[PDB]
């Protein structure tokens, strides 16, 4: 291969070491899961203990990290626990990318990263915003990206895309822009999903 | 139009890919216009406000409903 | 001299040797059978040993640093509040908890 | 006769003269506007004062995408205008929501909000075409006031 | 226990009795701060009809979320922030509104 | 790679620090500031007067559409789906019926401008080449309606600019 | 019933059981042309070309059984060596209709292609073409698109009763046509055009009116004619 | 041709007794010139040497895929997807 193949595993087995050094420990209470593919480290937490693992990879003598920098969440309706809190964590004087993700259903509170992360914060009110997951022992949960007058969270896929309240007209009142009119043109939906299995190796079976 | 004042973009024949701006060759001193009797003899201007302008149109026939004695 | 940082470039050995004697004595309180006390000592102990080597040389900063001795300082001042708080809360030591839902595969 | 159908051209001429527009940051479309300031393609001077304020001005380009947040916050803007004011929604986004549209936050159209009176249809609006739109304003100031 | 949120059962119910008071004395005061709008005893009326909807009471998990909810919607007056008599409006004003009748929904033909 | 942005004091003693002195107590840099100003009000402003003069351009640019036609008559556009579903915006429909006897070439036909956010995408996934991106800026409505292509018509009436688009095309084939 | 491992994971099957039939105990769909459903099994494409533990031939899922316990890979250096070059073999004398063809997307071929077969370039120089063949009210058939296989040869045989479809050459002239210029009756035939897999037999009624891109679909039961329940109407 | 008022064009229908169209009444509607579909039939037939001719608009330049036409019947000439091109013998 010359243009087919992008990188040839040579650091693989070294960010190896990575898995199982944290998995060396062994809490229950911590590690469960581990998965490494494509030159990146992912690591599932329990919810009992979040903010136990985010002061490890902090400091540390054997792996600087410290930038707990940005934050993403996952919405996914399939299992039983739906939302997924993914912690996007980056080395400077290391210089390597770790994950950290909860498993957890979370509309029950989960516990706040900003006493370990000052930047943390704002992520967090997106999460409230978004997916309208709560933070406990937090300060200042304010809302960003939604509307002051928004019902609901909209991200959700439980709802539509064009969702309830959306359409703003001004008509006969004389200063009061509208909110409860909620037509809007149709979205049209693609079913393009093609037959045959894409890629071997990842089919599960029933 | 017939003004001389003041005036747009509307005017000028093919000739705006041409030594307007893009291509090098002149539009009639070297590089002709291809004729195809598909393209319009003469250029017209810009739709604006004024009547004779742009307009929306239904396409589909639709579903047929009748009743007759 | 200074750093870049916030923090101080302050002419002062031995600074690094106290804490990283400190934080030994903070493993050896309530783990001892959890492996975050086996693991992180040897590490400590390697480093240890290059400070008592090397006097005052910048190779010894450049040692698994190489940004001065103020970066390094930085390193041991949190160790220890990292310490304190895998003491206080137990998960080195003790592993009990439920396990996640069998899902995992996108 | 003659008087009152000439003097209603000269007040229509300072208009065709000059016109200062409200320069809104809140597009891709509002660094396609700061193109209007860069000399390669200019109406500065030529018409447009990007002194702004908003009060003094008389035209308000609403640049680009709006949300439901700002949907009040420009709504007061335009009260705020004299009497003589016209809404240029330069670029997709203004027109109808170019991108987005079927989104949550985005209003769709401008006109939900303040009335349209000139639309740019351009997603990176060309300077080039950025020109017909105050050119096009001029051109369209043609009688006001007959009795 | 598991999953904590903020009260156990009998708790959660005198959380929203501390939440009803708080909002209870903002709406004399955004009518002189915000604006007129509608009325004093009207705006009084809003709040009642809010709570039947969520009036439900079945696990304690449900009602912390809704106080938290609860201290944001109703709190978006309160610090004094931006609405312009647009945002934090609950009712309706164009509405037409639509009734539940097998006479009245069926003769406009609907679904 | 460290550049550093720090002079780490530029004044040390008698000489050095007496012109960093005279600096701060009249002005002298503000004066050679306003000399920066001075010679770049003398040099040749490049300004371009819309109504006369024409700004630079290229052989390739998307501005309003135009779907072309074969030099023999017959509308190039097949009807696919193919553009539509490509479409970011999903300003573009299609629904087609059979053309008379035989030939099976397109009823509804509309590019909303409303929508659009301009690719490039629906010229590069179109086969026969129909939709072409054509040297366009000339567009100001009054309505929604009036922005709103119809049912081709208006995208048909694009022989106005296909002369020039055929002329754009001809630097197309076999890309630049 | 015997057991066989399949992809080193094992599953029982019955002593008869087909090779792609044993395949999709394991979760896995070989590529098809013949059909397993209700068509009877035939070759005659030769696309499901299976490599075994210690074969040096491979053999057909449609015809060759399982029988002993024999370790087959569906994922193997042989076979994906022999998917890549059979698409090429369909495609060397194909009109190319692709964006004008009835089908696009619901085409089997059009998938396989992008699936299993090569991407980056197709060696081929002049395609034979075949004249219109005849047909009545349902199915626009075109002769031309077709990859002739036995498919709706079988089909108009065993499944519609009056047989019309069959061969009328011998190289890469043979036609899928009735030969003789007449219309196909209508009884249950009017599920040849569904029956395809390319877009050679397609509803005239419902000719190029919607493309499978962009069609919402859902189930339910038809009114006309009793009996008759799940039909997915877009 | 021309229904009323209104022209027709690729197909279309204006107007039943004028109840959906109003809107173009100031403004001029469009109308697509020569959209009858008469050019393709006033292009001449080819004459074909071989049984299968391949067809293209112009080389790689004009956006035209290869298709074989086949001649085998007398009556009613083939013509490719693309074009409205007729080929006998
Ligand atoms: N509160 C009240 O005053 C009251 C009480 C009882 C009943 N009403 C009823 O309610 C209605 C109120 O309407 P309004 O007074 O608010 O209307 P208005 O302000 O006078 O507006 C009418 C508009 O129509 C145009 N117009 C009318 N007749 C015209 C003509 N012959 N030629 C040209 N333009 C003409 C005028 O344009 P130009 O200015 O350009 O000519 C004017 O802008 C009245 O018809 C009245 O019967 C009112
Ligand atoms: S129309 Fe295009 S450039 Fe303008 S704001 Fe929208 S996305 Fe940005
Ligand atoms: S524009 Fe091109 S891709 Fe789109 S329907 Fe027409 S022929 Fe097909
Ligand atoms: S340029 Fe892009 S957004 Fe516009 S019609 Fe083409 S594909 Fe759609
Ligand atoms: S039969 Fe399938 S692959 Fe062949 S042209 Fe038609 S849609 Fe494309
Ligand atoms: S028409 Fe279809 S089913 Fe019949 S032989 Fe041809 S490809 Fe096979
Ligand atoms: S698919 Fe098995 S022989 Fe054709
Ligand atoms: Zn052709």
């Amino acid at each position: 291969r010359p243009t087919v193949r992008p990188r040839n595993d040579v650091a693989h087995k070294q960010l190896s070491a990575f898995g199982e050094y944290v998995a060396e420990i062994l809490p229950k209470y911590v590690q469960q899961v581990q998965v490494s593919c494509f030159n990146e480290l992912e690591i599932c937490i329990h919810p009992d203990g979040v903010i136990p693992v985010l002061t490890f990879l902090r400091d540390h003598s054997n792996a600087q990290f410290k930038s707990l920098a940005d934050l993403t969440a996952v919405d996914i309706p399939t299992r039983q626990n739906r939302f997924e809190i993914v912690y996007n964590l980056l080395s400077l004087r290391f210089n390597s990318r770790i994950r950290v993700k909860t498993y957890t259903d979370e509309l029950t509170p989960i516990e706040s990263s900003v006493p370990v992360y000052k930047a943390a914060n704002w992520y967090e009110r997106e999460i409230w915003d978004m997916f309208g997951v709560f933070f406990a022992n937090h300060p200042d949960l304010r809302r960003i990206l939604t509307d002051y007058g928004f019902e609901g969270h909209p991200f959700r896929k439980d709802f539509p895309l064009s969702g309830y309240v959306e359409l703003r007209y001004d008509d006969e009142v004389k200063r009061v822009v509208a909110e409860p009119v909620e037509l809007a043109q149709e979205f049209r939906k693609f079913d393009l999903n093609s037959p045959w299995e894409a890629f071997p190796a990842y089919r599960q079976p029933p | 139009k017939n003004t001389f004042w003041d005036v747009d973009g509307s005017m000028v024949p093919p000739e705006w890919h041409r030594w307007l701006h893009c291509m090098t060759d002149d539009p009639p001193t070297v590089k002709p216009p291809t004729a195809r009797k598909f393209i319009w003899t003469n250029h017209k201007f810009n739709l604006s406000g004024t009547p004779q302008q742009y307009v929306p149109y239904s396409t589909t026939r639709k579903k047929i409903q009748e009743w007759v004695p | 001299t200074g750093l870049v940082g916030l923090a101080v470039c302050e002419t002062p050995h031995e600074r690094l040797k106290i804490l990283y004697t400190k934080i030994l004595d903070v493993l050896g309180h309530i783990p001892k059978n959890a492996a975050y006390r086996k693991y992180t000592e040897q590490i400590t102990n390697e480093k240890l040993s290059m400070v008592k080597a090397e006097p005052d040389v910048k190779k010894l900063e450049e040692r698994l640093q190489g940004g001065q001795i103020e970066e390094v300082i930085l390193q041991a001042e949190n160790e220890l509040s990292l310490a304190r708080k895998m003491i206080q809360w137990k998960p080195w030591e003790p592993l009990v908890e439920e396990p996640p839902a069998s899902q995992w595969k996108w | 006769e003659y008087v009152v159908a000439k003097l209603d051209d000269l007040i229509n001429w300072a208009r065709r003269s000059s016109l200062w527009p409200m320069t809104f940051g809140l597009a891709c479309c509002a660094v396609e506007m700061m193109h209007m300031a860069a000399p390669r393609y200019d109406m500065d001077r030529f018409g447009v004062v990007f002194r702004a304020s908003p009060r003094q001005s008389d035209v308000m380009i609403v640049a680009g995408t709006l949300t439901n947040k700002m949907a009040p916050a420009l709504r007061k803007v335009y009260d705020q205008m004299p009497e003589p004011r016209y809404v240029v929604s330069m670029g997709s986004c203004a027109n109808g929501g170019g991108y987005y549209h079927y989104s949550y936050s985005v209003v769709r159209g401008c006109d939900r909000i303040v009335p349209v009176d000139i639309y740019v249809p351009g997603c990176p609006p060309t300077a080039e075409a950025l020109l017909y739109g105050i050119l096009q304003l001029q051109k369209k100031i043609k009688r006001e006031k007959r009795l | 226990v598991k999953p904590i949120f903020s009260r156990d059962m009998n708790e959660a119910k005198r959380r929203v009795r501390e939440l009803y008071r708080a909002w209870y004395r903002e709406v004399p005061n955004t009518v002189h701060l915000f604006q007129l709008d509608i009325s004093v005893k009207q705006g009084r009326d809003k709040v009642r009809e809010m709570f039947k909807k969520n009036a439900h009471i079945t696990d304690p998990r449900v009602v912390d979320l809704l106080v938290i909810k609860g201290k944001m919607e109703l709190e978006e007056t309160i610090k004094v922030w931006k609405q312009r008599t647009h945002v934090m409006r609950f009712f309706h004003e164009t509405e037409a509104p639509r009734p539940k009748d097998f006479l009245s929904k069926f003769y406009v033909g609907h679904d | 790679t460290y550049k550093y942005v720090n002079l780490r004091e530029p004044s040390m003693d008698m000489k050095s620090v007496t012109d960093r002195a005279a600096q701060t107590l009249l002005w002298t840099e503000l004066i050679r500031g306003l000399g920066m100003t001075l010679s770049y009000l003398f040099r040749e402003p490049a300004t371009i007067n819309y109504p006369f003069e024409k700004g630079p351009l290229s052989p390739r640019f998307r501005g309003e559409h135009a779907l072309r036609r074969y030099p023999s008559g017959e509308e190039r556009c097949i009807a696919c789906k193919l553009c539509e579903a490509v479409c970011p915006a999903q300003a573009i429909t299609i629904e087609a019926e059979p053309r008379a006897d035989g030939s099976r070439r397109t009823t509804r036909y509309d590019i909303d401008m409303t929508k659009c956010i301009y690719c490039g995408f629906c010229q590069e996934a179109c086969p026969v080449d129909a939709i072409v991106e054509g040297p366009n800026f000339e567009f100001s409505t009054e309505t929604h309606e009036e922005l709103l292509y119809n049912k081709e018509k208006l995208l048909n009436n694009g022989d106005k600019w296909e002369a020039e688009i055929a002329a754009n095309i001809q630097a197309d084939y076999l890309y630049r | 019933l015997i057991e066989v491992f399949v992809d080193g994971q094992s599953v029982m099957v019955e002593p008869g059981t087909t090779v792609l039939q044993a395949c999709e105990k394991v979760g896995m769909q070989i590529p098809r042309f013949c059909y397993h459903e209700r068509l009877s099994v035939a070759g005659n494409c030769r696309m499901c070309l299976v490599e075994i533990e210690k074969a040096p031939k491979v053999v057909a899922a449609c015809a060759m059984p399982v029988m002993k316990g024999w370790n087959i890979l569906t994922n193997s250096e042989k076979t994906k060596k022999a998917r890549e070059g059979v698409m090429e073999f369909l495609l060397a004398n194909h009109p190319l209709d692709c964006p004008i063809c009835d089908q696009g997307g619901e085409c089997d071929l059009q998938d396989q292609s992008m699936m299993f077969g090569s991407d980056r370039s197709r060696f081929l120089e002049g395609k034979r073409a075949v004249e219109d063949k005849n047909i009545g009210p349902l199915v626009k058939t075109i002769m031309t698109r077709c990859i002739q296989c036995t498919r709706c040869i079988r089909f108009a045989s065993e499944i519609a009763g009056v047989d019309d479809l069959g061969t009328t050459g011998r190289g890469n002239d043979m036609q899928v046509g009735t030969y003789i210029e007449k219309m196909f009756m209508s009884e249950l035939s009017g599920n040849i055009i569904d029956i395809c897999p390319v877009g050679a037999l397609t509803x005239x009624x419902x000719x190029x009116x919607x493309x499978x891109x962009x069609x919402x679909x859902x189930x339910x039961x038809x009114x006309x004619x009793x009996x008759x329940x799940x039909x997915x109407x877009x | 041709x021309x229904x009323x008022x209104x022209x027709x064009x690729x197909x279309x229908x204006x107007x039943x007794x004028x109840x959906x169209x109003x809107x173009x009444x100031x403004x001029x509607x469009x109308x697509x010139x020569x959209x009858x579909x008469x050019x393709x039939x006033x292009x001449x037939x080819x004459x074909x040497x071989x049984x299968x001719x391949x067809c293209d608009g112009g080389g790689g330049a004009l956006g035209h895929p290869r298709v074989y036409i086949n001649l085998d019947k007398e009556t009613k000439t083939g013509t490719c997807g693309y074009c409205g091109l007729q080929f006998r013998q």
